[PDB]
Parts: C-alpha cells; sequence; structure tokens
C-alpha cells in the first residue's frame, strides 16, 4: 500500500492459444496472461 | 509583460532640444524610479540620470556631465518617463536606454539612437583599395548619417567579406572600409540610403 | 526604367509597332519578311512579333484568317529591333542608372537567355539585350518545367499569356496549369477572389492565414474528412482451430451467414403499394410502413385478407384498385403460432393465397412479406417463431415460380417498427437484388 509505480515496457507478441478458442485449463486466465496491461498491474498486485 | 518601449531619437545640431519618451506598460509606473543610461558608440554604459518615484519625492539625480542641461520627468496618468535633452553637444551621439530602477536597472527598454552631429546628408566618397601585389577593398569615406551597406560583386560574394563598423571623423562624417580576401577583379556598390546615392567601384592593383 | 523607357519610346510610333499572336512558330517564322521578326516565342503555339508597320498589321490580318489570337496592339511601339537600338544612351542606360543585383534568394527566371541566370546584365543591361535580342520565353518555360514548375499565375488584368501558357502544354507531355487571370472586363475584388480560388485549385499554395486577417472572422465547427472506406479486413488463420471446431472430414457442410447487404437503391414508386394484412388488431406496423410508402411516391391501400378467405378474393380486390407496383404483406408481424400446427400459421396460408391471387389477377408486381424476427441475421436472441421461417421457406421457392410476382421477404425485429420507416422504401424498390 505504498506509492510505488511500476513502468514495464513490453510488446503484444503471441503466447498461448488464440483466445477465441480458449483452452482446457487456461480458460479464464488466458486473457490475464496475454495482456501487456496486467504485465505492470500483476507486479503491483503481488507486491501490493 | 513589462516592456519599456522608447521613442524620440534623431539628428540634430549641437544646441538643440530633443525629447526622449519611455512608454512603460506591464508594471505600476509609479512604484519604480526610471533611469536613463547612455552608451556612446562602442564604449561602456554611462548613467545619465534617474527620477525618484513620486512616493519617494520625485527628486531627480543627474550626472556631473549633464547637470544643468538634461531634466528627467515622469507621469503615471499618462505613464511615460521623459529625458528632456537641452543644449546638446557632440557627446550626446549615443544609444540612450531607459531602465526601470535607480540602483537596480531592470527591463532597459530597447535603445534610442540619438545623434548630435554638425554634418549634413552627403553621399559616399567611394575610394578603392588597390592590392599590394592579397585582399581587395574600398573606402566609403565622408558619408553621413548611418545607415550604410556595402556588398561585393553586388551581394554575390559573402565569404571573406568584412564590412568594418563605421568610423567618425572630427568633421562629423563617417567612413566604412569594406574589404574581401580572395586571390584573383571585384565590384563594391555602396548605397547611402538617406540620400540614395549608389556608387559602384571596380578595383585593380 | 519603365517610365523613362516608355517616355522616350513615345516617338518611334509611326514607324514600327508590336503584335502578339498565338500562331505556331513554324508558319510565321517561315512567312515573316520586310523588316519583320519574332519578338518572343511564348510557346510552341504562341509567338509575339516585332515588325514594321503595314506588314505587322497584315501579319495580324493573316492570323485572323488562321483563326488564331490576332490583336492589333493599341500600345504599339518599337522594341526588340534596330529602331530603338540607335538610342545607346536614353533607351540603353538612362532608364536604369542605379541597380542592386540580388543573389540566389528564390530562383527567378530570365528569358532573353532562355535559362535561369542572374547576371549583371539583368539589373543593368537587361533592357540593352531586350531591345536587341529576342525573348525566347518558351525556352525558359520549358526550363521551368525541367526545374519542376507547372502552375503559372498571370500577373495582369487579362489572360493573354497564361492562355499561351496552355499552348505550352498543348503539345508538351508535362501538361501544365495556367490559372485564368481576371477576364478582359474584370476589375474588382470579386474577380480577384475567383482567381485566388482557381489558384488554390490548380495547386498554388495560398497562405489562407493571410486572406483572413483583416476579415476578423472566427472558426466554427465544420464536418471532418469523409474517409472513403474500403473493406480491408484480415480474417485470422487459426479461427477456432483453423476450422469449424475439431479438425475436418473430406465432406464439407455449407452454412447461412447473413452478410451486411445494401438497403437497396430508393426509387420513387408509383401506382399504389398495398399494405395487405389482417384487421383483428390495430397495427402501428401499418402507420410506420406507410409513412414511407406514400412518401415513396405511390399511395397506400389496405387489403384485409382472412384465413383461407379464397384464392381469388385478393385477386379481384387488386384488380379493383388497378395497377399496383408491389404489395407489403404485414400479416406475418407479431403473430403467434396457432398451437394446433406450425404449418397452419395463418400468415403462410394467406401469403400463398395472395401470391396465387396476384398470379390470377394478372397484376404482375413484386410482393414483399414483412416478417417479425422470423429469421435472424445473428444469434443474439431466439427466433421469435420458427413457424414464420416457413414463409421464408416457401418465399425462397416463390421466386422460382413467379419472379415478377415475388419481390422477396423483409425481416424486421420483434416489436420495433423503426427499421420499417428507415429502410422499406429503399428495400422494396432496391436495385441491389
Amino acid at each position: 500500500a505504498s506509492p510505488t509505480g511500476v513502468f514495464v515496457g513490453l510488446i503484444p507478441q503471441e503466447y498461448g492459444p488464440r483466445l477465441a478458442e480458449g483452452g482446457e485449463g487456461v480458460e479464464g486466465y488466458l486473457m490475464t496472461g496475454t495482456t501487456t496491461s496486467v504485465a505492470s498491474g500483476r507486479i503491483a498486485y503481488t507486491l501490493g | 509583460e513589462v516592456q519599456l518601449v522608447q521613442s524620440g531619437g534623431g539628428l540634430v545640431q549641437p544646441g538643440r532640444s530633443l525629447r526622449l519618451s519611455c512608454t512603460a506598460s506591464g508594471f505600476t509606473f509609479g512604484d519604480y524610479a526610471m533611469s536613463w543610461v547612455r552608451q556612446a558608440p562602442g564604449k561602456g554604459l554611462e548613467w545619465v540620470g534617474f527620477i525618484r518615484s513620486k512616493a519617494y519625492g520625485g527628486t531627480t539625480e543627474y550626472a556631473a556631465s549633464v547637470k544643468g542641461r538634461f531634466t528627467i520627468s515622469r507621469d503615471d496618468s499618462k505613464s511615460i518617463a521623459y529625458l528632456q535633452m537641452n543644449s546638446l553637444k557632440t557627446e550626446d551621439t549615443a544609444v540612450y536606454y531607459c531602465t526601470r530602477g535607480g540602483t537596480l536597472f531592470d527591463y532597459w527598454g530597447q535603445g534610442t539612437l540619438v545623434t548630435v552631429s554638425s554634418a549634413s546628408t552627403k553621399g559616399p566618397s567611394v575610394f578603392p583599395l588597390a592590392p599590394s601585389s592579397a585582399a581587395l577593398g574600398c573606402l566609403v569615406k565622408d558619408y553621413f548619417p548611418e545607415p550604410v551597406t556595402v556588398s561585393w560583386n553586388s551581394g554575390a560574394l559573402t565569404s571573406g567579406v568584412h564590412t568594418f563598423p563605421a568610423v567618425l571623423q572630427s568633421s562629423g562624417l563617417y567612413s566604412l572600409s569594406s574589404v574581401v580576401t580572395v586571390p584573383s577583379t571585384y565590384i563594391c556598390n555602396v548605397n547611402h540610403k538617406p540620400s540614395n546615392t549608389k556608387v559602384d567601384k571596380k578595383v585593380e592593383p | 526604367v519603365v517610365a523613362l523607357r516608355s517616355r522616350v519610346i513615345a516617338t518611334m510610333p509611326g514607324n514600327k509597332g508590336m503584335a502578339s499572336i498565338a500562331a505556331p512558330a513554324g508558319e510565321v517564322r517561315a512567312r515573316i519578311g520586310d523588316r519583320v521578326e519574332i519578338a518572343a516565342v511564348n510557346g510552341p503555339r504562341s509567338v509575339v512579333v516585332a515588325g514594321d508597320s503595314d506588314e505587322l498589321d497584315r501579319l495580324v490580318a493573316s492570323c485572323t484568317t488562321e483563326c488564331i489570337r490576332a490583336k492589333r496592339l493599341a500600345v504599339d511601339y518599337a522594341s526588340h529591333s534596330s529602331h530603338v537600338e540607335t538610342i545607346r544612351d536614353a533607351l540603353h542606360a538612362e532608364l536604369g542608372e542605379d541597380f542592386h543585383p540580388l543573389p540566389g534568394f528564390v530562383p527567378f527566371f530570365s528569358t532573353v537567355t532562355g535559362r535561369w541566370t542572374q547576371p549583371d546584365e539583368l539589373d543593368a543591361g537587361y533592357w540593352y539585350r531586350n531591345l536587341r535580342r529576342t525573348v525566347r520565353f518558351a525556352d525558359a518555360v520549358r526550363a521551368l518545367a525541367e526545374q519542376g514548375y507547372r502552375t503559372f499565375l498571370e500577373v495582369s488584368a487579362h489572360p493573354i499569356l497564361t492562355a499561351a501558357i496552355e499552348e505550352i502544354g498543348d503539345g508538351s507531355g508535362a501538361d501544365l496549369s495556367a490559372i485564368h487571370s481576371l477576364r478582359r472586363g474584370d476589375g474588382s475584388l470579386a474577380d480577384f477572389g475567383e482567381a485566388l480560388s482557381r489558384a488554390f485549385a490548380a495547386g498554388v499554395a495560398v497562405d489562407w492565414e493571410s486572406v483572413h486577417l483583416g476579415t476578423g472572422a472566427r472558426r466554427v465547427p465544420l464536418p471532418t474528412y469523409p474517409f472513403q472506406r474500403e473493406r480491408v479486413w484480415l480474417e485470422p488463420k487459426p479461427v477456432a482451430r483453423r476450422s469449424t471446431e475439431v479438425d475436418e472430414v473430406s465432406a464439407l457442410r455449407y452454412r447461412i451467414e447473413w452478410r451486411p447487404t445494401g438497403a437497396g437503391e430508393p426509387a420513387r414508386l408509383d401506382g399504389t403499394w398495398l399494405v395487405a394484412k389482417y384487421a383483428g388488431t390495430a397495427d402501428e406496423t401499418s402507420t410506420a410502413a406507410r409513412e414511407a410508402l406514400e412518401s415513396a411516391g405511390a399511395r397506400v391501400r389496405e387489403l384485409v385478407v382472412d384465413a383461407r378467405c379464397g384464392r381469388d378474393e385478393l385477386a379481384e380486390r387488386l384488380r379493383s384498385v388497378g395497377e399496383v407496383a408491389g404489395v407489403l404483406s404485414l400479416l406475418a408481424v407479431d403473430e403467434a403460432e396457432p398451437e394446433e400446427a406450425p404449418l397452419a400459421l395463418a400468415s403462410l396460408a394467406d401469403t400463398l393465397s395472395l401470391v396465387q391471387a396476384m398470379v390470377s389477377a394478372e397484376l404482375g408486381c413484386p410482393l414483399w412479406t414483412v416478417t417479425e424476427s422470423a429469421v435472424a441475421t445473428g444469434p443474439f436472441e431466439r427466433v421469435r417463431n420458427a413457424a414464420h421461417g416457413a414463409l421464408w421457406g416457401v418465399g425462397r421457392v416463390i421466386a422460382l415460380e413467379n419472379p415478377a410476382v415475388w419481390g422477396g421477404l423483409v425481416d424486421v425485429p420483434a416489436g420495433s417498427v423503426a427499421e420499417l420507416a428507415r429502410h422499406l422504401a429503399a428495400v422494396v424498390s432496391g436495385g441491389a437484388g
């Protein structure tokens, strides 16, 4: 709960399976994985 | 913004009356104590005088060089500072400035070129400078007043061209000596604007 | 320069004059004679001529029969010749005593040389060379085109030379622009503004931030750029495992994907368009359909058809009104399936009877059947009534029997009648097909 910015610079690329077809175990987390968006918020969440 | 824009330069003969106006827009004119700093051509600044603020009395302090000759005033409702230059002599040929502070000069205005010369408007006496055997130049002796502009090959050659700042004789006239440096057969056209006397000069050794 | 030149030159009139013709340089340079020479080629099909009197006037007369620019210059005088060369003092140096030749700056264009050149005989002895040599203006215009110059603005009160600048490009592959100058007879700012307009049009860069400074105008919201939109869509390669779902067999089932089509091209209809339907309930569908039906150019007539009322009743009614340009079946809107049988849908029977009644009425007009979500362009909901698609079913067959009588079907959403008002007029009259 501290003022501490996280400024990550990435590129979209392509990791898992195309979200339209989803997956077997990675279904709701495919989105949360393939998004430079959460690639700065995930860090600010784990550390707080 | 504060802008001390000036007005009132010109050409007079020694012993005339000339007005110097300092238009102050941007600050409360009555709080500051405007001063007038003289800069004779190419030397250091010399302070002419300054009027105190109306609230500081309005006492005007002048130099030793111009006491009994110049008088300085100020108006708030018309918001102008005055340098009243009476009984001018040859020394007043200079760029007079108007600063907004007696001990703390601030905006300084722009620079009103006042000239006190006894000369009249005459064109140049274009005298060429033959090379020794080198550079090639040409005089513009005995012209008045300044403006003046000298080109070479009629504004074709600009590299090596040195238009020496002008020079005052004791007669009140001006003398520029513009010279190019290049091995060779060149032309110099001097255009004295106040009189519109364009003289051209072809030079050989 | 010009004042002293014109002043002295005012004496040579009576011996020689000037002319300006737009004849090709070939014939005139061939037929010139008796102290006559070309003062200035101003194009492959334009030459100014400086020749003595009583032959320069005949040159204009010959060009009047050549149906080409032929004007006896009322400002006629001596130039580009010997009658003015003799004055080696007044007409050669007195005109221009002071001069300040300029450097590169923005490339100017001299003509007596035929190329871009800035010598000392431009500020000084250009008039010496003007009253001596020709002008070869065309050569310099070719050099302008070679140095990338195409829009030519005629600084004058009448187009005489831009007219000729367009015969520069009447034989040149680099067709060039020559903004029409204020016409002979134009002398007001209305005509100057008309020129500034065609200057912008031709390609002349106008600093519009200078025309609008004295006006004291304001900037107001205007429509933005109308991007002319293509359809540049890239369909993905692995769409749902690069197939329908799990892999593929050698056989291939087809499918129906409703593609966004045109609403049709609206044509002002005529005659009448019958809003054929029931009468059981009051229908806002009718008021919404008709408001763009008599506005479609025709008139709107109701045709209350009852369940198995007869294969003929509608026929004699259609004949009673007269010639009809088509009919709007609104009997299949907001109507439940009789739970007795899906194919006993009241509308399907009346649609069939209406089709064969038009066939028997010899009316020959395309019938349109407005349906309420009988089908769907997309699964966003549940087909309001599968029985209604039955009409659609037979609809797709009706056209194979009677192309003139069958227009088609127009599905509209369940409950809302706005789509009717928005599109039916164009849809029924649509040339899209």
